[PDB]
């Protein structure tokens, strides 16, 4: 096999949510297994997001770690596929040295919303070797009159019959996706397009953003653009300030807003840039905009089964008895410390010169790592040795 | 085709002739007094004689302070500059607080210019010189061939014009623009006033931080250093204060030679209570300016601690000393009769058909948890309703939804 | 462009903004000067 | 008018400091690109002509210190193998310098004889590094 | 009728300081009323800004809110008038990005320094007639002509350089710097404005000498100077506010030439006052800084306000009197302003009435005044627009305590609108 | 020689070939059950198909964790890219440290890619401008003459070089890259001085292509293509004089070089060679670096990462009152396998002793070990090892060539650890 | 400010090579921090590990805290 950049990653078994036609969840389907309440309002919301009709309309999943929050959000995004934007950041990205929170939030807004526009071209050029022009091809030939010196270049193919633009059988089209960020990060310097690369765009000003609103307004009125509104993600969004949370607050009253999905894993925490105690680390105003969806933990066949996917995922056989101690280890200390156990135990069945996992490669691999809990308590054995408790 | 927001049903005010508020129009219900004391500001920025003076729509969240404040908006129109604003954003990492909060003020207040554009177009350079330049320009109307200065001779030989490429020249600039190289002899002008000599009475709008931000730096690649200016980052800096008298003065010749209008509109400053103690301590001063425009502050805090303080607690979160110079606009809370009134306005804007009972339902649920909860069940409920084949939003849709989706207050308890 | 001040750093010093304003071509010359015919009258070198 | 000085070192105690530059300045970039270009059938016409005349002025700005903008703001792409490494790989080579500058001082001529022609083009490499002329038969 | 920039603000009815030649103020005159002690002060304090001899005089006016602090500040402002530098700014500006709080302290106080320099310059201006073959070393001349006068001169290589450059034509107005050999073309020729135009300006031919002589002042601040000097390009920064930490160096060079030229005749410095309203908002370190900033024989004359009590200097844990160090308040004579009787808060209101140009009943006047006496002034003086307003919507001339009425039920001051909050204050967020 | 540092003496696990740790193996002794863990992990670096797998190295200090990160590295061997990094490096002045940490997932991912090279060497024969869309030059080695028509881009960097004629010259058409190596060896007899250095002429080919493999990151292609340096038009050259800062490089420029390097692989010009990245004292990352960490993890494209930690029960940095067991958030610690540093018996810290005199050139009397052994039991594995050095130098003083139990006391007398230290405080 | 981290092992790796190519000498010195004690916690961790490279000088330290 040949490596390529894109590897088996935590989420690489989701292909999308597995949705009925009337939204019902699939027990197991397109690599996600359980969550049915919460894949049942992801698939709303996902409709919601295909539609594209209701602007600015934020959604929170909540639960505690591990129940597959950001495996719902991976879901939706493999099922809203690549023409739809779809923005992934965490929380710590907007705390940046270039612009402020404020600006990377509304960069991140502006990511998420695509102006699709169709072009018709011209290229009818084909099989030419001769020089001045003439040009032959299988079921055509014809001349061209010229006044200009393009030619000398194009000697040492294909031209436009509009502006003669020259570049190495009809008039085709082509469509362009766009993102606002895209549009006011290219018109914001002569050559703003490198910032979309370098992020040297350095907190683009109000006044281009408000001329470019206007201009894709216009392109909407009058045919030549469509709105592609995108959804936001924004993973670990307890890492917000209470400015960044005031600001979204007004960012999603946009009617050029995406929809914006929230995650976080906390209880009642400290809203971070403040002393006060909310439900999310979110303040309430926030949540007042918000529809919350709560994972619920995995039960023990929800559980075996996400351990199946997982398997089948990473190409590793497991025997019935070694299913069933993976399957207690993660109900006992976690389910992301036995999808490492499969890894891992795979390698130790490997140096074994065996083909499928079992019980004592599960044990062995116990042994040699340990869960939160167990690093913890042998810290307690040790508590002195370690450096400022 | 456009999408809906959260404030795309808020049309206006809805004040009857004699500044009354009616119970229910343009997409507003209750709040009657704040509506007609919103009203009255709207006079005051319409008068357009008082400067720096200052609202607060003091309130709970959800009560439609927002909404009253694009309510303004809206019966002001897009002729009065109408910024909006959140206090997070005076935090930039380019310019100080101070300097956000001036140029959010800047562009508050509005210049109306008006110009008489005169230009000559046709199939042009018919004719190049013939000391002097001679143009012949044809427009299928007529042609005219005019006398040009030698410095639009060298402007043309910068736009490398050649017989037969229609162009733009501007009588008030000496500008030049080919327009095109119609391949007749690509693009050709066309005929409803198809003569050489345009003119038309032109209104640009303009705010005065458009003026300033134009005078902070060279106009870019005209000049011979100030091309390099373009290839600078565009940092945004904290225009001096003597920049700023000087560009009050041109403005104030023009507005007195009358062909520029001042019309002064209203900063919308949501989330006030996000300024620290230096913005608002700079703000009265901001405010003492006889330059300022209107400012509208909104704030859901009840006793916040004053950001930059630490130990300060006053009422909305602003100091005392800036509440002593604001008016403040109490919103209050809605009782549910109002409630079905604002769900049953949000599904009509968004094109949603719900039943007598589903409504009620809805109007019940918004008692228990809040408006905005309610008001947001109604796309996913409209969205499953389709799904099982309905047009109309059913009781069973929104019990539905609200089994999928929580309010805070139901994750709150799952959370405890 | 009557709002472009930092244009006219490059350009003018106030002395000669001054001159300029006192020096304007007034309104009724133009149309004297418009309707008049060429003053030619160049008397010629003399090296006398 | 303002002081300034050439006299100052970095931390040898030397000469022109362009040769210390030359000597110590090696490093090149693993990966070398050309910056993005942007793809838009049909640009349209005012941006076209607007980045021609500023490519236009610019050049013809820095004509006047084209030379100058030029030798700072390239990169270094290749670095070679010093001239140096050679009479250092090899200790035939290293016995040969010492005997040629003796030689050299003493007055003889020589001529070396070698099977390889290979060695041949490494002993012209060599010899110009000691500065001596030769003749290749 | 037509709308300015300048419109109705808080201060804009103050029009100076309104006190007798003898430093008395008088009751009621300039649009300040009241506040008899403190405007004799500010008259006293007005007197040293004019004679411009003690450098680096601070004073400091306290008082409760609504007192008058800023009012008798630009009243002050308006007494001095232009030409003399005023120099306003909240406590708050300091705190930038762009430079610490020392250098902006500093830039403050070069700002508030005026130097008047005149220079005298010679130019020759004179419409061209005639510029002929220079094909030799070059060698030509120039016809220039006044409507009184017209010379030849003969151009050497650089002359000749310059006016090839400047493409100086026939009947064109020029006027040439002897000193520089500088060619400034300001105008085309009175020949034709004769179908011309463009970004060219038309200018009648010059009258009098050829050769003038010529005394201009001009009028900078130190400040100018410092980011003038700055950098090669450096006056741009009087644009954008580029400036960054303008060098010690260079500005003791400057105040050098600028007592050089003021020894020679050439400058005349005009020291001005430097207003910082909020001062209580400044840290300990720009108190420490002002401390120094004013023992310089360049520094102007400082006026700062702030309403507060015993509170904590910003920055620190200390308590002060008005959030400003012991070791400043020391340095400084404090202004204190009384708190408004009924009669001189009647009398501000009908001023600002005046202003406004609103009418208002006797009736009106009486609970308008009973409402700031209660509330505070400045909502009374809102509520007088807002009850111009709803007297308008009414279609009545004078607005009667009918409309003082609604607008004080429309609008709420802050012990009302607290109050309402307390009774709900578990809906409000965060307490 | 070479310089001895604190890791020199690790040359590996010390595993069999069953991967159980041998006792004394490759410069460690001890930690075998760490070792054996870190078997596993080089096994699954080899294994090349999992992304964003993390292990936590914990244990009190002394007990080797970075040692075992560097015998990771040495049983990898340079091939693979081994990014050491420490969580203080984060706390950048010119870019977030999230970014700081994305582009340390970058150039922990490896790319060794095979490129055609256009080679055009030979002395100057002649060189012929034609207006300027040409350059046409003759180039002559010892193969032959040939004349060759190339853009104005090589000419205009040939002007730049300063190349006449008889110069021999090397031109990578790739690059557009001109080296003016000196003047042909058929000139050096033209004059008895002259200014110039002459160089043989090219023995090969005037034009060679060949086929080399470079070793590159994917942050030097993000880095390249965020900073461009190739190419010649004004606009860029002008960039090219502004500081080079570190920018924020964005998820699209990562995206687009993501689709080029699969390009690439698919060509099979390209293969990738994803590495490891190891953050030392990962507890010096505040809360935001680890929730970022979070999502950084999940990436398809990420490598294994490699922490280590000795706090006990420290605060977690930036939150300012959440205590969590390393230091590090509980929601990471569930993302992490974690390995465990056990302290060391008498008996291994001797053991590691004798390694670092034998890695150091030091003789140590049998006396002295035992002695230094009690020294280390008594303060630390660190201050004995420390002794060592500063020992054979006592010993060199008095003329002997090993360490006896003298020097080393007299060693103990004059310096202190941080225990008798904190005493005398 | 901030130069590469790769710039700074290509340094390294090329002295190194210049090392063994006989042209280049390293001259290990020393680095005196007078009032360590001013160093904060992420100075003291980098410390740690920028001691752990053979390309790293002999360390001396002053503080006259307890
Ligand atoms: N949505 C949720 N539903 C139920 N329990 C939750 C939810 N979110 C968090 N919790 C609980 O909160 C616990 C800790 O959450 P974490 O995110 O790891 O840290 P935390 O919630 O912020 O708690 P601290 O100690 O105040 S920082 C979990 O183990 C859960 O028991
Ligand atoms: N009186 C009203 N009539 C109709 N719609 C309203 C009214 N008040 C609020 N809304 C709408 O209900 C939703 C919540 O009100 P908002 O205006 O967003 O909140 P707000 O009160 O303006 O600001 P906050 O929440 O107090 S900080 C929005 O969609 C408003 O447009
Ligand atoms: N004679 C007067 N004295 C004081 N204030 C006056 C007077 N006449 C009118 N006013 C107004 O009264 C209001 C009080 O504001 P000022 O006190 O002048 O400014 P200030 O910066 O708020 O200083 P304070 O309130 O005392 S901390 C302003 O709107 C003034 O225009
Ligand atoms: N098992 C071992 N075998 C050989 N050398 C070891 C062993 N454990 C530690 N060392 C070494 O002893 C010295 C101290 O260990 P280090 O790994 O440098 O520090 P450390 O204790 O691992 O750092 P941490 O992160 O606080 S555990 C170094 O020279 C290591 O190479």
């Amino acid at each position: 096999d040949v490596t390529r950049i894109e590897r088996i990653g935590a989420h690489s078994h989701i292909r999308g949510l597995g949705l009925d036609d009337a939204l019902e969840p699939r027990q197991a389907s397109q690599g996600m297994v359980g969550q049915l309440a919460a894949r049942r309002a992801a698939g709303v919301v996902l409709e919601m997001i295909r539609e594209g009709k209701i602007a600015g309309r934020a959604v929170l999943i909540a639960g505690q770690p591990g129940t597959g929050k950001t495996a719902i959000a991976m879901g939706m995004a493999q099922a809203l596929g690549p023409d739809t934007p779809f923005t992934a950041i965490a929380g710590s990205e907007i705390f940046s040295l270039e612009m402020s929170k404020t600006e990377a939030l509304t960069q991140a807004f502006r990511r998420s919303i695509g102006v699709r526009i169709k072009e018709e071209t011209e290229i009818i050029e084909g099989e030419v070797v001769e020089i001045q022009l003439t040009l032959k091809t299988t079921e055509m030939e014809t001349i061209y009159d010229l006044g200009t010196k393009m030619i000398e270049s194009l000697t040492k193919i294909t031209i436009d019959k509009a502006t003669g633009k020259i570049s190495k059988q009809k008039r085709k089209e082509v469509v362009h996706t766009v993102s606002l960020h895209e549009i006011d990060v290219i018109n914001s310097r002569t050559q703003g397009f490198l910032a979309l690369f370098s992020g040297d765009t350095g907190e683009i000003k109000s006044e281009v953003r408000e001329q470019i609103n206007a201009k894709v307004a216009e392109w909407r009125e009058e045919g030549k653009a469509e709105i592609i509104p995108g959804v936001l993600f924004i993973d670990e969004v307890h890492m917000l300030d209470i400015e960044s949370f005031s600001f979204l607050n007004r960012a999603l009253e946009s009617d050029m807003a995406p929809v914006l999905i929230m995650a976080t894993n906390r209880g009642i925490t400290r809203i971070r840039g403040t002393s006060y105690q909310s439900p999310h680390g979110i303040p309430i105003d926030l949540l007042d905009r918000l529809l919350i969806v709560s994972t619920t933990p995995y039960s023990e066949k929800d559980t075996k089964q996400i351990l199946r996917i997982r398997c089948e995922e990473e190409d590793v056989e497991m025997s019935e008895d070694a299913y069933t101690v993976l399957t207690r280890i993660g109900l006992e200390t976690s389910l992301r410390y036995a999808i490492q156990l499969i890894t891992a135990a795979s390698l130790v069945c490997r140096k074994r010169k065996g083909t499928e996992v079992q019980v004592d490669d599960i044990k062995r691999v116990y042994s040699l790592f340990l869960d939160e809990s167990r690093s913890t308590q042998y810290m307690k054995e040790y508590q002195d040795a370690f450096l400022f408790n | 085709t456009q999408r809906i927001a959260s404030h795309s049903h808020v049309k206006g005010l809805g004040l009857d002739e004699s500044g009354l508020a009616k119970q229910a129009a343009s997409g507003l219900v209750g709040q009657e007094n704040a509506r007609e004391a919103c009203g009255v500001i709207v006079e005051l920025i319409k008068s357009k004689k008082m400067a720096g003076r200052a609202v607060l729509l003091a309130g709970p969240p959800g009560t439609g302070k927002t909404a009253l404040a694009l309510a303004i908006a809206q019966e002001l129109g897009s002729k009065v500059p109408f910024c909006p604003m959140v206090g997070s954003e005076v935090y930039s990492t380019e310019i100080k607080k101070t300097e956000v909060l001036m140029e959010n003020f800047r562009r508050a207040i509005g210049l109306r210019i008006k110009e008489t554009k005169e230009v000559y177009e046709g199939e042009v350079t018919e004719l190049t010189p013939c000391s002097h330049v001679i143009i012949g320009l044809k427009t299928a109307k007529g042609t005219k061939q005019l006398k040009l200065d030698p410095s639009i001779f060298e402007s043309l030989q910068k736009e490398r014009v050649e017989a037969g490429d229609v162009i733009y020249i501007e009588a008030n600039s000496g500008a030049v623009k080919r327009q095109g190289r119609c391949d007749t002899y690509e693009e050709y002008v066309p005929l409803p006033k198809g003569d050489v000599h345009k003119k038309k009475e032109i209104i640009q709008d303009v705010t005065l931080h458009d003026l300033d931000v134009a005078n902070a730096r060279p106009q870019g690649g005209q000049d011979i250093l100030s091309m390099m200016g373009q290839l600078m980052k565009p940092k945004k800096t904290e225009i001096t204060d003597k920049l700023r008298g000087e560009i009050n003065k041109v403005v104030n010749k023009y507005i007195d030679q009358g062909i520029a209008e001042l019309v002064p509109g209203v900063l919308f400053v949501d989330e006030v209570h996000m300024l620290d103690i230096e913005c608002f301590t700079y703000l009265h001063r901001a405010l003492e300016s006889s330059i300022a425009p209107i400012v509208i502050f909104a704030s859901n805090r009840g006793n916040c601690v004053i950001r930059g303080t630490e130990d300060i607690t006053s009422p909305h979160g602003i100091p005392l000393d800036l509440l002593d110079r604001v008016m403040i606009i109490r919103t209050m809370l809605y009782t549910p009769q109002e409630m079905k009134q604002i769900i049953k306005i949000r599904a009509q804007t968004e094109g949603i058909n719900i039943s007598e009972e589903a409504l009620n339902h809805l109007g019940e649920i918004g008692t228990k948890t809040t408006l905005r909860y309610s008001v947001q069940l109604l796309t996913p409920a409209n969205l499953l309703a389709k799904i099982n084949g309905k047009d109309s939003i059913e009781k069973e849709h929104v019990e539905e939804i609200s089994e999928l989706f929580y309010d805070a207050k139901s994750s709150a308890k799952i959370l405890a | 462009s009557m709002f472009d001040l930092i244009g006219l750093e490059n350009k003018i010093t106030r002395h000669e903004a001054e001159l300029l304003s006192k020096k304007k071509i007034p309104r009724k010359l133009m149309e004297e000067i418009s309707t008049s015919a060429a003053p030619a009258a160049r008397p010629a070198a003399a090296k006398l | 008018e303002s002081p300034s000085e050439l006299m100052l070192t970095l931390c040898r105690c030397g000469e022109s400091l362009q040769d210390v530059i030359d000597r110590v300045a090696f490093v090149i970039p693993p990966v070398v690109a050309a910056p993005p270009s942007l793809r838009v059938p049909r640009p349209p016409p005012l941006y076209s002509h607007r980045m021609r005349i500023l490519r236009q002025g610019l050049r013809e700005h820095a004509a006047p210190y084209f030379q100058q903008l030029r030798q700072t703001t390239a990169p270094r792409l290749l670095q070679f193998p010093e001239l140096r490494l050679v009479q250092f790989d090899s200790g035939k080579l290293e016995a040969l310098a010492i005997l040629l500058q003796k030689l050299k001082s003493e007055g003889r001529r020589v001529l070396i004889l070698s099977q390889m022609i290979l060695m041949l083009d490494i002993l012209e490499m060599f010899l110009n590094f000691h500065y001596l002329t030769y003749v290749r038969i």
